[PDB]
C-alpha cells in the first residue's frame, strides 16, 4: 500500500522526516511555510518583514523533495474571503507557496476545498498552471461530509438539520463539481478525499465514481478500537477501502495518536492488512492490469473460452444437419470467413471429431500476411481437408454452396463493424437451407459518468484535424473508473442469412434511460450479444458476460460537451448506423434533458472503409 | 542566563502574561528558520526583557507556542502546534520550568487556552474544528465538543462561572457555553452575520456583557441577556487579534490588531491611546497589577514595549 503521513507541525525536516519513515510510510505532507506564519504583502510596517520567509530548500536533497515531500496550502490563506484585504493578502501569499513548491520541484500539493465559493481560489491556481508547462499535481482536499452537517447536535438554539436534503448531501461533490469547471478540467488537479467519522447516504459516495481521486485521506479520530485495543475500522468503512485500493489511491494519515499506547504504524499495519486480505482479482482483471481506463482508437489467440463455444457451436449444428445413419455418407462443407492464424478452422475440425462426421472445409482469407499462415497450415497439418481461399470473393465461384459460414465478430483479421456487410456479400455462396454462426446479434447502449474518461478524450486532440473531431469517433476502453447510469437497452439487431427482398443495414435507434441519481453524462458505453447457435452464445454485456471473455472490450461514444442530469430525469439517446456504398458510420446525439449536437455527420471524424 | 535555558530566544512573541507579583511570562515561536519550535520564560525584571541574559527561567517546548495562560502562579498551560496542550511548573526556587504533563489530544494546532475560573479545569481551541474541557488535576480530556464547522479562533473562561465560556470561529458562530446544559453551547448571534469574530474578552466586572474583534478591524461590546449587538466601533485596519481589560474597578479596553498598532478605549469604545511602537503584528498584552497605569505589549518584532495609559 503507497502510504502518506499528514503533519501541520514540523520542527525539523530532517528529524520528522526520518521518524515517519521508520513507521513504514512512503511520503509526508507537511506546510512548505508555518501555517501560523501570517505574510503581509501591501500595508506598512508588517510589508517590510525581515527574513527569512521560510525555511532553507538545502535541508532536504533534491531527490527527496520531488519523491518524499507533498506540500501543503498555509490554512490562512483565504482568496475568497469576504474581507478585500484579507483577498488580496491570501492572492499574493497562495502565488508565494505555489512557486516555492514549484521551486522545490514538489510532486503534488495540498489545496483545501472547506466551502461553496472558492472561485478566486480557482483563478489563482489557474494561473500558476499556465505559468510554465510542469509536471506538478494539486491534491484538492475536500471531505465526504462537509463539517457543518458533521458537527455535534449540542447547539442550543441552533439544532442539526434532521430533515432529508438528497442535493444537500451531495454539496461537497458540488463544490470539487464547481472549481474543476472553472480549472478547465486540467489533468494537474486531482481529489484528495477526506473520509469523515460517520460515512453519507450510498449516492453521496457514488457521486465520487469517475472523479480523479489520487489521495484517500483518513483521520485517526474515524479508527474505532477493537477488544485487544488496536486501531480499526467498520464494515462500511472496510467496503470503501476495497473499492479505494482497486482505483490505486494513495491513503494519507491525518491528526495525533489517539490509540497511545500502540505507535502511529499500528494505523498503517490495518490498511497493509486489508490489502493482504482483499477478494482476488479474476481471469479479467489478471489479463488487463495497465489497460485499465486507457482507451485505444478501433490476444485473440489467447481466449481459449471463445473458441470453446465456436466448437460447441459448429458441433450442435453438424448432429442437426446430419444424422446417426449419414455420418459417412454425407459431407458438410463448411466456409470459415476471416480465417487468419486458422483458429476457428481448427475449432470446426475438432467439433467435426467431436460429432464424429465428415466435413469439407474452406477457409477464406483476403490478408495475405494471414494466408502465409494458412497455407503453411494446410500442408504440415490439415491436409486436402482444408481449402485456402486467398482469392476476390466477389469475383471468385465457389466449386459448391457451403452448409455452414463461421465467421467472428471481432477481431485482427474479422471484418469487425463491417460484419454486415461482409455477411451479406457472402451469403450467395450458402446452400437455401445454409446455417450461419453467429446467426445474430445484437448491439447494446448505456449511458456512462466518467470525469477521468472525458478528460482523457480531451487530451486526444490532434494537429492538422478538427479540434473537436476526437469526440466525433468511438474508443475501445477498459471500462474502470466510470459509473453506468441505467441499465444498457438493445440499439440494433442483424440476423444471418437475411433472406430480405430489400436488405438495408442503415438503423436508427432512440432509447430512453431513467436515471435515478444526480450526475454528468459523459459519453455512451456501448456492448453486444451474439448467438453462435442455439442456446450457445457470447456476450460482453456486464449483465450476461461470457466468464473468461478478456478479447473483447466496450466500445465508448463521447460526447463534446457533457451534460448534466438530475434524479428522475431521463437521458434521450438517438443512435445512427449509417451505410454509403464506398463507407459504414456511426452518428449519435443527446436529445434529453438537453439536446447535443450530432457526433460524427457524414462520418467526417470516423469512417470505416467498405 | 540560568540552567537548562536557551541560549537564544525565538524571534516572533506570541504571548505576555502578568503574575499577581508582578513578574512576566514570556512566550516565544520560531515561525522561519530551520527549526520551528517553541520557548517559555520568566522575567521577575519586566524592564530586561527581551534580553535573554538577564531573566528569572526560561525552557525550550517540542514546538512553537500558539496561546499561553497562568495556572494560578506557578502553572504555565501551553497551546502547541503539535495539537498537544503542555502544563509547565516552576521551580520551588523559581528558577526553572520543569514538564509536567503534554497530551496529545487534538488532531491539528491548539490555537487557544483559556483557564477556567476554579483553577483546577481549563478550555482548549484547536484548528481540528473540536473544543476540549481539561481536568489540571488528573491530566485528561472531561468532554470532547465539535459545535463548529471551521477552525476555532479564540476560547475565553467567564471571569467567575466554571460551566460557562465564550468560543468563536471562521464559521461566523458566537458560542455561550453551559456544561450545566444538556446541550452545553448557545450560539449568540447578531442582528445580521457580518465579518468573522477573531478575538473575545469577558468583562470583569458585569458578568452579563462581553467584547469581540472581527476581522475586518471592529470591535463591539455585545450583552449576553440582550442577545444583539448596540455599540460598535471601527478600531483597526487589518484582524482584531486580541482584546484584554485592565485591573481598574471601571476597566479600559486594550485592542490588539494586525495593522502593527495597539489601542486603548473606554466604555463607550472611544479612542484614549494608540502605539505604532511596533514595527510588526502585536500579539499579547498584560496591565501590570503593581501599577494599573502600565501595560506591557509584545510582537513578532522582537520588541517589548511598556506604555503608560493616561
Ligand atoms: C450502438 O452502437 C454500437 C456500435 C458498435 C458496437 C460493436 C459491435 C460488435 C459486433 C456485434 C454488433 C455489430 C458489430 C459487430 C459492432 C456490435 N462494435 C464494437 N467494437 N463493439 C465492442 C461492439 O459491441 C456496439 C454498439
Amino acid at each position: 500500500v503507497s502510504s502518506g503521513r499528514d503533519l501541520n507541525c514540523v520542527p525539523e525536516i530532517a528529524d520528522t522526516l526520518g521518524a515517519v519513515a521508520k513507521q513504514g510510510f512512503d511520503f509526508l505532507c507537511m506546510p512548505v511555510f508555518h501555517p501560523r506564519f501570517k505574510r503581509e504583502f501591501i500595508q506598512e510596517p508588517a510589508k517590510n518583514r525581515p527574513g527569512p520567509q521560510t525555511r532553507s530548500d538545502l535541508l532536504l536533497s533534491g531527490r527527496d523533495w520531488n519523491t518524499l515531500i507533498v506540500g501543503k496550502l498555509s490554512p490562512w490563506i483565504r482568496p475568497d474571503s469576504k474581507v478585500e484585504k484579507i483577498r488580496r493578502n491570501s492572492e499574493a501569499a497562495m502565488l508565494q507557496e505555489l512557486n516555492f513548491g514549484a521551486y522545490l520541484g514538489l510532486p503534488a500539493f495540498l489545496l483545501p476545498l472547506n466551502q461553496e465559493d472558492n472561485t478566486n481560489l480557482a483563478r489563482v491556481l489557474t494561473n500558476h498552471i499556465h505559468t510554465g508547462h510542469h509536471s506538478s499535481m494539486f491534491w484538492m482536499r475536500v471531505p465526504l461530509v462537509a463539517p457543518e452537517d458533521l458537527r455535534d447536535d449540542i447547539i442550543e438554539n441552533a439544532p442539526t438539520t434532521h430533515t432529508e436534503e438528497y442535493s444537500g448531501e451531495e454539496k461537497t461533490w458540488m463544490w470539487w463539481h464547481n472549481f474543476r469547471t472553472l480549472c478547465d478540467y486540467s489533468k494537474r488537479i486531482a481529489v484528495a478525499l477526506e473520509i469523515g467519522a460517520d460515512l453519507p447516504s450510498n449516492h453521496v459516495i457514488d457521486r465520487w465514481l469517475g472523479e480523479p481521486i489520487k489521495a484517500a485521506i483518513l483521520p485517526t479520530s474515524i479508527f474505532l478500537t477493537n477488544k485487544k485495543g488496536f486501531p480499526v475500522l467498520s464494515k462500511m468503512h472496510q467496503r470503501l477501502i476495497f473499492r479505494l485500493l482497486k482505483l490505486e489511491v494513495q491513503f494519507i494519515i491525518t491528526g495525533t495518536n489517539h490509540h497511545s499506547e500502540k505507535e502511529f504504524c499500528s494505523y498503517l499495519q490495518y490498511l497493509e492488512y486489508l490489502s493482504q486480505n482483499r477478494p482476488p482479482p479474476n481471469a479479467y482483471e489478471l489479463f488487463a492490469k495497465g489497460y485499465e481506463d486507457y482507451l485505444q482508437s478501433p490476444v485473440f489467440e489467447k481466449d481459449p473460452i471463445k473458441y470453446s463455444q465456436y466448437q460447441q457451436a459448429i458441433y450442435k449444428c453438424l448432429l442437426d444437419r446430419v444424422p446417426e445413419e449419414e455420418k459417412d455418407t454425407n459431407v458438410q462443407v463448411l466456409m470459415v470467413l476471416g480465417a487468419g492464424r486458422g483458429p476457428l478452422v481448427n475449432a470446426s475440425l475438432r467439433a467435426a471429431k467431436q460429432a464424429d462426421r465428415r466435413i469439407k472445409l474452406y477457409a477464406v482469407e483476403k490478408n495475405p500476411n494471414a494466408v502465409v499462415t494458412l497455407e503453411n497450415w494446410q500442408f504440415e497439418e490439415w491436409g486436402s481437408q482444408v481449402t485456402v481461399v486467398s482469392s476476390d470473393m466477389r469475383e471468385w465461384v465457389a466449386p459448391e454452396k457451403a452448409d455452414i459460414i463461421v465467421s467472428e465478430l471481432l477481431g485482427s483479421f474479422a471484418d469487425n463493424e463491417l460484419s454486415p456487410e461482409c455477411l451479406d456479400g457472402a451469403q450467395h455462396f450458402l446452400k437455401d437451407d445454409g446455417v450461419s454462426i453467429p446467426g445474430e446479434y445484437t448491439s447494446f447502449l448505456a449511458p456512462i459518468s466518467s470525469s477521468k474518461l472525458y478528460n482523457e478524450v480531451r487530451a486526444c486532440r490532434e494537429k492538422d484535424r478538427d479540434p473537436e473531431a476526437q469526440f466525433e469517433m468511438p474508443y475501445v476502453v477498459r471500462l474502470h473508473n466510470f459509473h453506468q447510469l441505467s441499465a444498457p437497452q438493445p440499439c440494433f439487431t442483424f440476423s444471418h442469412p437475411n433472406r430480405d427482398p430489400m436488405i438495408d443495414n442503415n438503423r436508427y435507434c432512440t432509447l430512453e434511460f431513467p436515471v435515478e441519481v444526480n450526475t454528468v453524462l459523459h459519453g455512451f458505453a456501448g456492448y453486444f450479444e451474439t448467438v453462435l447457435y442455439q442456446d450457445i452464445t457470447l456476450s460482453i454485456r456486464p449483465e450476461t458476460h461470457s466468464p473468461g471473455m478478456f478479447s473483447w472490450f466496450p466500445i465508448l461514444f463521447p460526447i463534446k460537451q457533457p451534460i448534466t442530469v438530475r434524479e428522475g430525469q431521463t437521458i434521450c439517446v438517438r443512435f445512427w448506423r449509417c451505410s454509403n456504398s464506398k463507407k459504414v458510420w456511426y452518428e449519435w446525439a443527446v436529445t434529453a434533458p438537453v439536446c447535443s449536437a450530432i457526433h460524427n455527420p457524414t462520418g467526417r471524424s470516423y469512417t470505416i472503409g467498405l | 542566563l540560568p540552567p537548562n535555558a536557551p541560549a537564544c530566544m525565538e524571534r516572533q512573541l506570541e504571548a505576555a502574561r502578568y503574575r499577581s507579583d508582578g513578574a512576566l511570562l514570556l512566550g516565544a515561536s520560531s515561525l522561519s528558520g530551520r527549526c520551528w519550535a517553541g520557548s517559555l520564560w520568566l522575567f521577575k525584571d519586566p524592564c530586561a526583557a527581551p534580553n535573554e541574559g538577564f531573566c528569572s527561567a526560561g525552557v525550550q517546548t517540542e514546538a512553537g507556542v500558539a496561546d499561553l495562560t497562568w495556572v494560578g502562579e506557578r502553572g504555565i498551560l501551553v497551546a502547541s502546534d503539535s495539537g498537544a496542550v503542555e502544563l509547565w511548573e516552576l521551580d520551588e526556587n523559581e528558577t526553572l520550568i520543569v514538564s509536567k504533563f503534554c497530551k496529545y489530544e487534538h488532531d491539528d494546532i491548539v490555537s487557544t487556552v483559556s483557564v477556567l475560573s476554579s483553577g483546577t479545569q481549563a478550555v482548549s481551541g484547536s484548528k481540528d474544528i473540536c473544543i476540549k474541557v481539561w481536568d489540571l488535576a488528573q491530566q485528561v480530556v472531561l468532554s470532547s465538543y465539535r459545535a463548529h464547522a471551521a477552525q476555532v479562533t479564540c476560547v475565553a473562561a467567564s471571569p467567575h462561572k466554571d460551566s460557562v465560556f465564550l468560543s468563536c470561529s471562521e464559521d461566523n458562530r458566537i458560542l455561550l457555553w453551559d456544561t450545566r446544559c444538556p446541550k452545553p453551547a448557545s450560539q449568540i448571534g447578531c442582528s445580521a452575520p457580518g465579518y468573522l469574530p477573531t478575538s473575545l474578552a469577558w468583562h470583569p466586572q458585569q458578568s452579563e456583557v462581553f467584547v469581540f474583534g472581527d476581522e475586518n478591524g471592529t470591535v463591539s461590546l455585545v450583552d449576553t441577556k440582550s442577545t444583539s449587538c448596540v455599540l460598535s466601533s471601527a478600531v483597526h485596519s487589518q484582524c482584531v487579534t486580541g482584546l484584554v481589560f485592565s485591573p481598574h474597578s471601571v476597566p479600559f479596553l486594550a485592542s490588539l490588531s494586525e495593522d502593527c498598532s495597539l489601542a486603548v478605549l473606554d466604555s463607550s469604545l472611544s479612542e484614549l491611546f494608540r502605539s505604532q511602537a511596533h514595527r510588526d503584528f502585536v500579539r499579547d498584552a498584560t496591565w501590570s497589577p503593581l501599577n494599573h497605569s502600565l501595560l506591557t505589549t509584545v510582537g513578532w518584532d522582537h520588541q517589548v514595549v511598556h506604555h503608560v495609559v493616561p
